[PDB]
Formats: structure tokens, C-alpha cells, sequence
């Protein structure tokens, strides 16, 4: 199944404060109207990133693998929701072939009503994670309007990362691409808007 | 301020000498086109504390003492136009001191005509200094006199006009504007040069510094200077070249400035579109306006017409203005307006006989 | 003069050099000292190792002051192979290691790079190469007992010497002949290890010490050891040289009405520039101001006339440099005279100067020219009543000198 | 020697780039001096302060270094008076202007 | 086209804009320059036929 992106995907590209200006960066993000995968949990690829959301009230989804094998052979990332904390770890797990929560390891950390977004990349040894959270309209399909994911953990792994999967209920599924946007920030240093400079002949304009 | 880099920098010489040499002509040259625009008045003239201008308005575009002392245009003019080592200097002239040469400008023209322009100041009153200029047009005087409400009214209606227009839109400002764009966009570039490699390991000086030793950091830093060397000669190339677009644009508004407020020009299109009367100074931001007043003919009718006219034997032709008839009768009329006179010894001269000119007529001329 | 590259300087304003307000000190600010690696847990802890079975630490995603060792009298000898102590404060590494065990004080000398002898040979290997530390203590006080210590091993024997850091604890029994061991002693058949059986008595090659074994690792992947920050106070409304999580730069720090979103750092100007940070440590938002600069500029007479000269530091403000302020820049030199004259020496912003009367430069406001309230009325003309034939002159470049260049010469020649 | 060829070759591409454009000044000066020689010299210009201030009556050129030199002779008018004036005169019931 | 050459040639940043932008006004002040001579009359005058 699939459903449109809409302008949904943008996110922080860099730690700068800048207001009332727009400011043109390239960097790897969702294209805007691009078509993304919808699920209702097979091994995914992972290509250059991902852009991950669901429509949630409930806690379905509790994590996710990131790695080549994402078991047992080598290291691979696990991220998962304890309940009342975040747990992040990069074990060489021997854990299911099929895993999910009923109803050595060189690193770790610990940190429907809305829709919740996630993008993850890995460039040059770090996976970053951004993320938001906003209240919706429609349960079934990504919400139409502009919304920027700001960055939670930035994390110094140096793991190869060629393919994941979720842990466990409508969830989306979109590939980021070397693109170059416009970023739009206001008074307040939040990205507002964004043109995508090679959706069509104005957006390049 | 990287001592490693500016030791590197000694190697290329006089070529830092020589960019600053170059921006300091172009900066001398500004006050220099400025001067040759405003200072074209030996004395700052004043105007009467009372208006007596024959019906004439000028309030508009004379100074306002309740304000800078600028007139009401040229408040609406100074409305509608909008450190990696570098500096903007000040002016010589500030915007106080250009108001008082077009204070000075126009209130000369008022109360003294093309005069001030000669020599002294001459006192003439407004009317008759209209009528002056009525006959630089070809136009005989008493059509300003027999029409001096309507001509004074014409002229208040249109500097009416022109606020409204300037209240309105930016249109015509765009040649101001557009030099206030190029100069911010040149230099908006030229800084973000410095966030360019060139081929460097990093567009960050210190950064260089930190990463490499010595005789690599070296070769890197280079790369640096080469780059952003080579971006501060395009910038003082392209600031020579606009320059000389500006002192070719100051040199045409110092020549309208004398040609067009200060006299009367025959040159056509030159101060505006019909026959010249006066034209009026405003500044504004790094520029010039002029007000061109021109008598523009309105109402056309046809008529038959001569070349000469037969008497007695003898050929009449107009002493100035041109033969006409309205279908039975024969006049003669000045040519730029309708006024028509009956033909006489003295409206004409003869030359020779009726054989010669094609086309003559035959009427009598009176004799007075 | 030597601006111009002459004995003779004619009237003018000539730019002889760049005025730039130096920095007063240098500023340092990192995120608060955090985050240190357990060494305590290795160095510090009750139980130790046999050197058959060191006990290996893996240090990573930590800050390692090393200080805290190389500064510390705790130690009978500490060294460091390829690298400085005193630099490993500075260094950041992918991975670090600490490898510990329990020696007899003449063994110790078996711990050094591509070493050979009973320690290096069957017990702990270090590489030829071996770049990292060794920090030893005697411990005659902890690991010696009345009647000999059983506690602490060795293996004497093996069928083979170990490879750099091979990690063999095993108690197999080494055979060099044909009755076979069924894992037992016999001809030609030996148990490997044997106890040191350490005593306080012994003399201090026979006594016990401690040691832990340092090594480091920089790879492709980024690195999770790093030297500890220092820091400054924070110093505000005056020109310093700066470092904010390693961004440095000079300036003027201030406080300012600048709204950061919580992740962000940094501030940037429409041109790139930083203008603003964060500061790591109390989290105010600091605008960044240039340190003040501008030309200077001398204002002379012409040599001809006088010696004297004023001086104009175009844009700056007195307060950073007879005196006197200008909307062009502090004035120095010039006495400011308020009767007004044509200009002759153009400053800016309205100002002019010359040499006048007991002589000085001087500096005033520029006269436009005279005033004068033309007579008008609507009733009154002025009329010539006589002439002046007047000669004016007017000059015209019409030509430059004309130049050819032969580029093979100029450039090569 | 490579560093050498690039540094003066960029050294003479300076010089001859700012001689262009200062070539251009010294033409648009030169065509102004031609226009002057014939409307200054060669005839009488009613153009205001094109030939000197005052009414224009002629002017001379003189040769100079790299130049030319205009004396221009105009007529400036001296020592006003003061009159009362009227546009029109009454006659016969009847007005007369100045002719 | 060479996209090797490309990405190198992107690290000396706003030169190839800037000619680019430069040629580009070349070109529209040579379409005002012929405005400016011929476009001056208001209406497309015809003689008469005789
Ligand atoms: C041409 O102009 C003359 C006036 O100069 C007109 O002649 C007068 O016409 C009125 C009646 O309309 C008579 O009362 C006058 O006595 C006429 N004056 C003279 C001098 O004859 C004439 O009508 C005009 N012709 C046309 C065709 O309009
Ligand atoms: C989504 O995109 C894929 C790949 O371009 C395409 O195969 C698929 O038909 C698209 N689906 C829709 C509904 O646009
Ligand atoms: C910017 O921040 C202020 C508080 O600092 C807030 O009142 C305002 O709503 C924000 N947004 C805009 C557009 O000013
Ligand atoms: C002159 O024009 C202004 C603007 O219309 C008007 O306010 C003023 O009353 C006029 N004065 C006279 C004497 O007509
Ligand atoms: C003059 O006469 C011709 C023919 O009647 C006509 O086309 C033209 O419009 C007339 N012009 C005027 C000013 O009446
Ligand atoms: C105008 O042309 C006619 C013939 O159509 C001729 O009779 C007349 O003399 C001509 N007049 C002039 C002024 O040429
Ligand atoms: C003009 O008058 C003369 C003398 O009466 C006559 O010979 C001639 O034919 C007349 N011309 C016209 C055009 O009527
Ligand atoms: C750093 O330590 C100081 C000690 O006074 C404290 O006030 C501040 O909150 C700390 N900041 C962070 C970011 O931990
Ligand atoms: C110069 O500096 C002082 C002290 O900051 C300030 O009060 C004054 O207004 C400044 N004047 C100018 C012209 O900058
Ligand atoms: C400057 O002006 C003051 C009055 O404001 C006057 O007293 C003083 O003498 C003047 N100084 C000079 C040197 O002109
Ligand atoms: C006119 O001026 C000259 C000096 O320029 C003087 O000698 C002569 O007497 C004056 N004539 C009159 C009538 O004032
Ligand atoms: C003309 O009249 C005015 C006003 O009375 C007076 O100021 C001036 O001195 C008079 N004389 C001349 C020669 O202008």
C-alpha cells in the first residue's frame, strides 16, 4: 500500500540559530509529494536514511534494529521504549528471528490522538535521530501542513547500517535523498516553510 | 587577523595596495558626482514669506519648516527608496545639505527665472516669467495672460498628480532602488566567499591551523588566499565598471540640472516630452528627480491652408505664423495655438511676383 | 611619507594605515567536566589479578584525565612509549584498554615492547611497537602473607610462547616425551602454572607489585575517549579572543534579546557569519560584536607650508582610540572651530578642514555659500543697467599615454 | 617557475583591465572635448553653462599636454536697478503687451 | 558535464553565478538599448497612398 508525503519529512539540518531569513541547504531529505510505504513488520532497506511516523494513542510501536545482518554475526543498534525511559544499545544480539513485546556491546544510553515522527540517518559514524509530536485530524493518512523534526541524540556508533525493522497500528515508510530546500525561519529560529528546489519549474524559480 | 595567513599574504605584493587605491577613487568619485549635480548655485536663495506667484503652488516641492527640512516630495522620495574588514564611509554632503541645494535651486528658479543661472538673482514676477518662457516656445505672450487661471490651475491639478502617484507606488523608483540592490547583493557575495574551500581542507582559517603542521598548513592556507584574493578582485572590477555607469548617469542629471531648471531647452525630449517651460530639482536617496512642466497642444482642427497670397500682383507671405482658412475667409495664426488675425501689410512682407510660388492663393491684404 | 613613497607631501587626506582594537585575554568554555572515565574501579579497587589471568578494561565514551595519574606520587615507576603523558590530555582516542595483573618486582622489567622471559613468554605479551602506558606500584603491603601467599600464579610452562595480548588462562598440561599425561604429571609431563608465594621478607625483586598496562586505539570510526576541557571565566563588554565548544573566534561578548531554540548553539547573520552563541556551561545567549576598526587617516598641509597634522580614525569612536568626535571617526590634532568656510580638505558627514590662525589645523562644518532672500514681489523687476565681458577657463583630458607590453618579456624576459 | 607565471600574468591582467576601463573615461572626456570644440568653437550654444557661465557669446581653444583648453567669453550682465512693471498696458479700452 | 569536475568546481562557491548573472544583464540592456533608439514614437504612422 502507499500514500502521498505531502511537505511532511523536513527537519533541522544543523545546530545554527537564524531568524526571519531564508537559508538553501543541501543535505539528505524526504522529496515532497514522494509516495511513502504504509504497514498496518518485514526487514525494510535502510538506503541513505529513513523517515518513519505513525498515528498513535495507544504505545504499539516500542522500537526498532538498525545494522546489515540485525543479528547475532555483528553489531547491530537497538532502540526501545522501557515503559518510563528510552534504552539504546549496540550488541551483537542473539535475540528472535522474528521479534517483537506482547500484548559484547561497545555502546548504550538511557535517555488515535496524534501523529508521531521519526527520521533517522547515519553519516560519517553518527546516527542521528529527530523527531515530533502533534495532534490530527484524520487517522488514516499523513496530515497536510508543515511541521520541522528537531534533533534528539546524535550518537558516535561507527556501525554499517544497510537495512532495519520495527518493533511492536498504521505506520509510514519513506527513503531520504540528497535534495536541496529553501528553509523558511521566523523571528522565533523555527523552520516554518520549505520549497523543495527540484519538485517543479516555480519551486526551482 | 591570522598572523600565519597575513605573513603568506606579503608574497603577492602590492596587490592589497592597489584594491584599496581603487575603491578610494570610487569613493572620491561619489561626493565628486554629487557635487557636480547639487553645487550648481553660488548662493543659498530664499523665498519670500509671502506666496504672490500668480496662481501657482508651489508648497509641494518648496521646504516644509515644520519637519529633515525637506519638501513634502521630497518626503514621499526619501520614504518609498529603502565587517570581515569591510566599511561604509560617510558622505560629504549629508541629506540636509543636498536639501538646501535643491532649497536654493528652486527658490532661485521661482523668484528669479533662468537669471541666477547668468549672474545675479533678477527679481521678474511669476506671471511674466511664465510668459517669457511662453515665447521661448513659440507661443505669443498674451496667451498666457488671457489664460492664466487655467494654465496655473493645470499646473497645481498636475503637481497633484505627482503625489498621488509617489504616495501610491515604487514604479518609477526602481532606477534608485536597483543601486541600493546591487551594492547590498555585491557584498552579500563577497562575504559569502569566505565560506568557500577554493580546495582547501576547510573554508575555516584556524581550523587549517589546528589540524595540520606547518609547511602542510601552509599549502592549505594558500589555497585560501589564492581564492579569496581572487574574490576580492572581482568584486573591486565590478565596483570600477558600475561606477563608471553612475558618473555617466551623475553627468546627464549635472547637465539637466543646468539645461532644464537652470534655463530653458530647446533640445527635444530632453527635459520631458512637449516644449520645455521649467523643470524643478527634488532629491533623493543617492539621486536626482525633475519635475519637467512642458505646454503640450490639446485640441486640433483642420483647415485649409497657403503658402503665400496674392494682392496686387504681389506675393504676401507671414511674418511668423502661417496662412488659413476656415472655409470662406483667410487668416494668419501663430503656429502653436489658434488665433486668428486678419491678414495685413503689416502681419506679412511681400517678395517678388504671383508667378513663381506653387500654390498661392489670391485675397486681399489690409492696409492699415 | 612612507605611505606615499616620498620626501614631499602635498595638501590632502591620504590613509596610511588600519586601526584594529586588539583582544584583552583569551576566553575557554566547554560543557561542564562530566562524564569521567572508572579508573578509580581499576587502579583503586581491593582484588588483583593473577598475570596469568589479567583482567582487562575497556574504557570508551568517557573523558580520561591522565593527570590524575602522571601528576600522582602513588606509583614505584610510571612511563609512556610513542606518546607523551602530558599530551594524552589533549588526545582523543576510538577505543583505550587497561590490562592488570600481579608480578614479582624483578618481572616487571618483562613488561616493555616485543619483551621476552617467563612473563612475556607465557603469561602477558606487549607488541614491539607497543604505543600506550605502564604504571606499576610495589604491593609488599597488600599481596605478601606470613608463610607465602597462594593467591598469586604464573605459568612457567607451555607447549608454545604466547602472541601479542593472547589471553591463554588454561591449566593444561605441557608434554615433551612419550609417557603419556591423561591429565596428570609424569616423564617429561608438567602442571603450567606455580605459585609466586609471596612473603614480606623478600628482598624487592621477590616482593609483589601491582600493575596496570594502558593502550590506545584511534580508527575510522569516531572517538568515544577524549581529554578533559578546561574552561575560563566568562568575561563580557570588552574585546577577548574566544573559544565556545571549539568554535573560536575575537570580539565583544554581550547579552542579548536573541531567542535560541533548546538545541541550538549558534547564531548566523543573511552572510553566514556568527553573531550569537550559547555558552556551554550557563546557558545565556552571548551576541558577538567585531572588536571596533577602521582606517587612519592623515590630514596634512602641504609640506611646503608646515610639519603639523591631524588624524581621523574613520568610524571608531574616541572612547576606543586638541580631540574631538565626528560622525566620520574620532578627530585628533584638528582644533574645532564653529564659523564655517568653504571646504578644503573634505573629511565626511558634513566636516572639512585647513591650516589656519598661533597655526593649526582646524576642523568646521562646510559652508553651501552665502545666504540671500531675492527681492521678489509680484510687481518688481530688476533690470541690468550694465555688462562685464568675463573669460573662463575650462580644461579637457583628451588623451593617455600610450603604453604596449611585450607579456613574454614582462612575465619571463 | 609556474608560481612566478601565475603571479605576473594576474599582475598584468590587473593592469590591463583597470587601463580599459580608465581608457573609457579618458573617450567619454574626449568626445565631450569634441563636442564643445564644435558647439563652443565652432558655433554660438544657447545650451546653459555648457560654455562657461554667463550668456555664451564664443570661445577659443588652446592646446595643453594630453588636453585641450577653452577660454570661454560670455556676456555677464552687472549693476541692476529696481522698476515697478506690468504684464499689459490699458489704451483705448484696449490692451497692449510688449512686442 | 563531467560530474567528477562538478563537485570540485562547487567548492569555489558564487563564481559561476556571478558570470552568469553578469552576461545575463549584457543581454537585456541590449533589448533597452534598442528600445531606447526605436521605440520612441507613440503610434505606427502610414503615409497616404498618394
Ligand atoms: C469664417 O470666419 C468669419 C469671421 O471672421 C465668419 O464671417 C462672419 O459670419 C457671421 C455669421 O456667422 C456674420 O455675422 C459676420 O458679419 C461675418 N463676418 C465677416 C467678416 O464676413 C464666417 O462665417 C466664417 N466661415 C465659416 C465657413 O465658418
Ligand atoms: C509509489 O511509488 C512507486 C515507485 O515509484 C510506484 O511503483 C508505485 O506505483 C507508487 N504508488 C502510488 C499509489 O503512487
Ligand atoms: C516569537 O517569540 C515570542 C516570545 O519570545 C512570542 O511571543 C511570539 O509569538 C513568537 N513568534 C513570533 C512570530 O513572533
Ligand atoms: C497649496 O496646495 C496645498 C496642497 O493641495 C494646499 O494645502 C494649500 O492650501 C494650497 N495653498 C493655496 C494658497 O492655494
Ligand atoms: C482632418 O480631415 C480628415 C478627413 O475628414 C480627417 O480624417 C481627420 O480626422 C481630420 N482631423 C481633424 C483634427 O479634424
Ligand atoms: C495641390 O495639388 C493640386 C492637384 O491635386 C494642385 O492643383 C495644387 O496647385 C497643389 N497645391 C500645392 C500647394 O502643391
Ligand atoms: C488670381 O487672380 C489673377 C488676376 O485676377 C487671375 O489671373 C488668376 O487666374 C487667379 N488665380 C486663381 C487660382 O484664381
Ligand atoms: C554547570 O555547573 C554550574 C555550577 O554553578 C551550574 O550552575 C550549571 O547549571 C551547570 N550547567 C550544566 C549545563 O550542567
Ligand atoms: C562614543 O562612546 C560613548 C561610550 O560608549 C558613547 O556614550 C557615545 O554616545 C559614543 N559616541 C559616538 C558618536 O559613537
Ligand atoms: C564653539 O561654540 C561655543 C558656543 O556653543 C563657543 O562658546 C566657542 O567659543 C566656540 N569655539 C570655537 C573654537 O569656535
Ligand atoms: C559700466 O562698467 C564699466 C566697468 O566695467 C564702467 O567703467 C562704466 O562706467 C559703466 N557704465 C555705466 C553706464 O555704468
Ligand atoms: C531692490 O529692492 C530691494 C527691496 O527694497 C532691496 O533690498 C535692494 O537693495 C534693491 N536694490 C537692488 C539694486 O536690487
Amino acid at each position: 500500500a502507499y500514500t502521498n508525503s505531502f511537505t511532511r519529512g523536513v527537519y533541522y539540518p544543523d545546530k545554527v540559530f537564524r531568524s526571519s531569513v531564508l537559508h538553501s541547504t543541501q543535505d539528505l531529505f524526504l522529496p515532497f509529494f514522494s509516495n511513502v510505504t504504509w504497514f498496518h513488520n518485514p526487514v525494510l532497506p535502510f538506503n541513505d536514511g529513513v523517515y518513519f511516523a505513525s498515528t498513535e494513542k495507544s504505545n504499539i510501536i516500542r522500537g526498532w534494529i538498525f545494522g546489515t545482518t540485525l543479528d547475532s554475526k555483528t553489531q547491530s543498534l537497538l532502540i526501545v521504549n522501557n515503559a518510563t525511559n528510552v534504552v539504546i544499545k549496540v550488541c551483537e544480539f542473539q535475540f528472535c528471528n522474528d521479534p517483537f513485546l506482547g500484548v559484547n556491546c561497545t555502546f548504550e544510553y538511557v535517555s488515535f490522538k496524534n501523529l508521531r515522527e521519526f527520521v533517522f540517518k547515519n553519516i560519517d559514524g553518527y546516527f542521528k535521530i529527530y523527531s515530533k509530536h502533534t495532534p490530527i485530524n484524520l487517522v488514516r493518512d499523513l496530515p497536510q501542513g508543515f511541521s520541522a523534526l528537531e534533533p534528539l541524540v546524535d550518537l558516535p556508533i561507527g556501525i554499517n547500517i544497510t537495512r532495519f525493522q520495527t518493533l511492536l497500528a498504521a505506520y509510514y515508510v519513506g527513503y531520504l535523498q540528497p535534495r536541496t530546500f529553501l528553509l523558511k525561519y521566523n523571528e522565533n529560529g523555527t523552520i516554518t516553510d520549505a520549497v523543495d528546489c527540484a519538485l517543479d519549474p516555480l519551486s526551482e524559480t | 587577523d591570522s598572523t600565519e595567513c597575513s605573513n603568506l599574504l606579503l608574497q603577492y605584493g602590492s596587490f592589497c595596495t592597489q584594491l584599496n587605491r581603487a575603491l578610494t577613487g570610487i569613493a572620491v568619485e561619489q561626493d565628486k558626482n554629487t557635487q557636480e549635480v547639487f553645487a550648481q548655485v553660488k548662493q543659498i536663495y530664499k523665498t519670500p514669506p509671502i506666496k504672490d506667484f500668480g496662481g501657482f503652488n508651489f508648497s509641494q516641492i518648496l521646504p516644509d519648516p515644520s519637519k529633515s527640512k525637506r519638501s513634502f516630495i521630497e518626503d514621499l522620495l526619501f520614504n518609498k527608496v529603502t565587517f570581515n574588514g569591510l566599511t561604509v564611509l560617510p558622505p560629504l554632503l549629508t541629506d540636509e545639505m543636498i536639501a538646501q541645494y535643491t532649497s536654493a535651486l528652486l527658490a532661485g528658479t521661482i523668484t528669479s527665472g533662468w537669471t541666477f543661472g547668468a549672474g545675479a538673482a533678477l527679481q521678474i514676477p511669476f506671471a511674466m516669467q511664465m510668459a517669457y518662457r511662453f515665447n521661448g516656445i513659440g507661443v505669443t505672450q498674451n496667451v498666457l495672460y488671457e489664460n492664466q487661471k487655467l494654465i496655473a490651475n493645470q499646473f497645481n491639478s498636475a503637481i497633484g498628480k505627482i503625489q498621488d502617484s509617489l504616495s501610491s507606488t515604487a514604479s518609477a523608483l526602481g532606477k534608485l532602488q536597483d543601486v541600493v540592490n546591487q551594492n547590498a547583493q555585491a557584498l552579500n557575495t563577497l562575504v559569502k566567499q569566505l565560506s568557500s574551500n577554493f580546495g582547501a581542507i576547510s573554508s575555516v582559517l584556524n581550523d587549517i591551523l589546528s589540524r595540520l603542521d606547518k609547511v602542510e598548513a601552509e599549502v592549505q592556507i594558500d589555497r585560501l588566499i589564492t581564492g579569496r584574493l581572487q574574490s576580492l578582485q572581482t568584486y573591486v572590477t565590478q565596483q570600477l565598471i558600475r561606477a563608471a555607469e553612475i558618473r555617466a548617469s551623475a553627468n546627464l542629471a549635472a547637465t539637466k540640472m543646468s539645461e532644464c531648471v537652470l534655463g530653458q531647452s530647446k533640445r527635444v525630449d530632453f527635459c520631458g516630452k512637449g516644449y520645455h517651460l521649467m523643470s524643478f530639482p527634488q532629491s533623493a536617496p543617492h539621486g536626482v528627480v525633475f519635475l519637467h512642466v512642458t505646454y503640450v497642444p490639446a485640441q486640433e482642427k483642420n483647415f485649409t491652408t497657403a503658402p503665400a497670397i496674392c494682392h496686387d500682383g504681389k506675393a504676401h507671405f507671414p511674418r511668423e505664423g502661417v496662412f488659413v482658412s476656415n472655409g470662406t475667409h483667410w487668416f494668419v495664426t501663430q503656429r502653436n495655438f489658434y488665433e486668428p488675425q486678419i491678414i495685413t501689410t503689416d502681419n506679412t512682407f511681400v517678395s517678388g511676383n504671383c508667378d513663381v510660388v506653387i500654390g498661392i492663393v489670391n485675397n486681399t491684404v489690409y492696409d492699415p | 611619507k612612507c605611505t606615499l613613497k616620498s620626501f614631499t607631501v602635498e595638501k590632502g587626506i591620504y590613509q596610511t594605515s588600519n586601526f584594529r582594537v586588539q583582544p584583552t585575554e583569551s576566553i575557554v568554555r566547554f560543557p561542564n567536566i562530566t562524564n569521567l572515565c572508572p579508573f578509580g574501579e581499576v587502579f583503586n579497587a581491593t582484588r588483583f589479578a593473577s598475570v596469568y589471568a589479567w583482567n582487562r578494561k575497556r574504557i570508551s565514551n568517557c573523558v580520561a584525565d591522565y593527570s590524575v595519574l602522571y601528576n600522582s606520587a602513588s606509583f614505584s615507576t610510571f612511563k609512556c612509549y610513542g606518546v607523551s603523558p602530558t599530551k594524552l590530555n589533549d588526545l582523543c582516542f576510538t577505543n583505550v584498554y587497561a590490562d592488570s595483573f600481579v608480578i614479582r618486582g624483578d618481572e616487571v622489567r618483562q613488561i616493555a615492547p616485543g619483551q621476552t622471559g617467563k612473563i612475556a613468554d607465557y603469561n602477558y605479551k606487549l607488541p614491539d611497537d607497543f604505543t600506550g602506558c605502564v604504571i606499576a606500584w610495589n604491593s609488599n603491603n597488600l599481596d605478601s602473607k606470613v608463610g607465602g601467599n597462594y593467591n598469586y600464579l604464573f605459568r612457567l610452562f607451555r607447549k608454545s610462547n604466547l602472541k601479542p595480548f593472547e589471553r591463554d588462562i588454561s591449566t593444561e598440561i605441557y608434554q615433551a616425551g612419550s609417557t603419556p599425561c591423561n591429565g596428570v604429571e609424569g616423564f617429561n609431563c608438567y602442571f603450567p602454572l606455580q605459585s609466586y608465594g609471596f612473603q614480606p621478607t623478600n628482598g624487592v625483586g621477590y616482593q609483589p607489585y601491582r600493575v596496570v598496562v594502558l593502550s590506545f586505539e584511534l580508527l575510522h570510526a569516531p572517538a568515544t575517549v577524549c581529554g578533559p576541557k578546561k574552561s575560563t571565566n566568562l568575561v563580557k563588554n570588552k574585546c577577548v579572543n574566544f573559544n565556545f565548544n571549539g568554535l573560536t573566534g575575537t570580539g565583544v561578548l554581550t547579552e542579548s534579546n536573541k531567542k535560541f531554540l533548546p538545541f541550538q548553539q549558534f547564531g548566523r547573520d543573511i552572510a553566514d557569519t556568527t553573531d550569537a552563541v550559547r555558552d556551554p556551561q550557563t546557558l545565556e545567549i552571548l551576541d558577538i560584536t567585531p572588536c571596533s576598526f577602521g582606517g587612519v587617516s592623515v590630514i596634512t598641509p602641504g609640506t611646503n607650508t608646515s610639519n603639523q597634522v591631524a588624524v581621523l580614525y574613520q568610524g571608531v569612536n574616541c572612547t576606543e582610540v586638541n580631540v574631538f568626535q565626528t560622525r566620520a571617526g574620532c578627530l585628533i590634532g584638528a582644533e574645532h572651530v564653529n564659523n564655517s568656510y568653504e571646504c578644503d580638505i573634505p573629511i565626511g558627514a558634513g566636516i572639512c578642514a585647513s591650516y589656519q590662525t598661533s597655526q593649526s589645523v582646524i576642523a568646521y562644518t562646510m559652508s553651501l555659500g552665502a545666504e540671500n532672500s531675492v527681492a521678489y514681489s509680484n510687481n518688481s523687476i530688476a533690470i541690468p543697467t550694465n555688462f562685464t565681458i568675463s573669460v573662463t577657463t575650462e580644461i579637457l583630458p583628451v588623451s593617455m599615454t600610450k603604453t604596449s607590453v611585450d607579456c613574454t618579456m614582462y612575465i619571463c624576459g
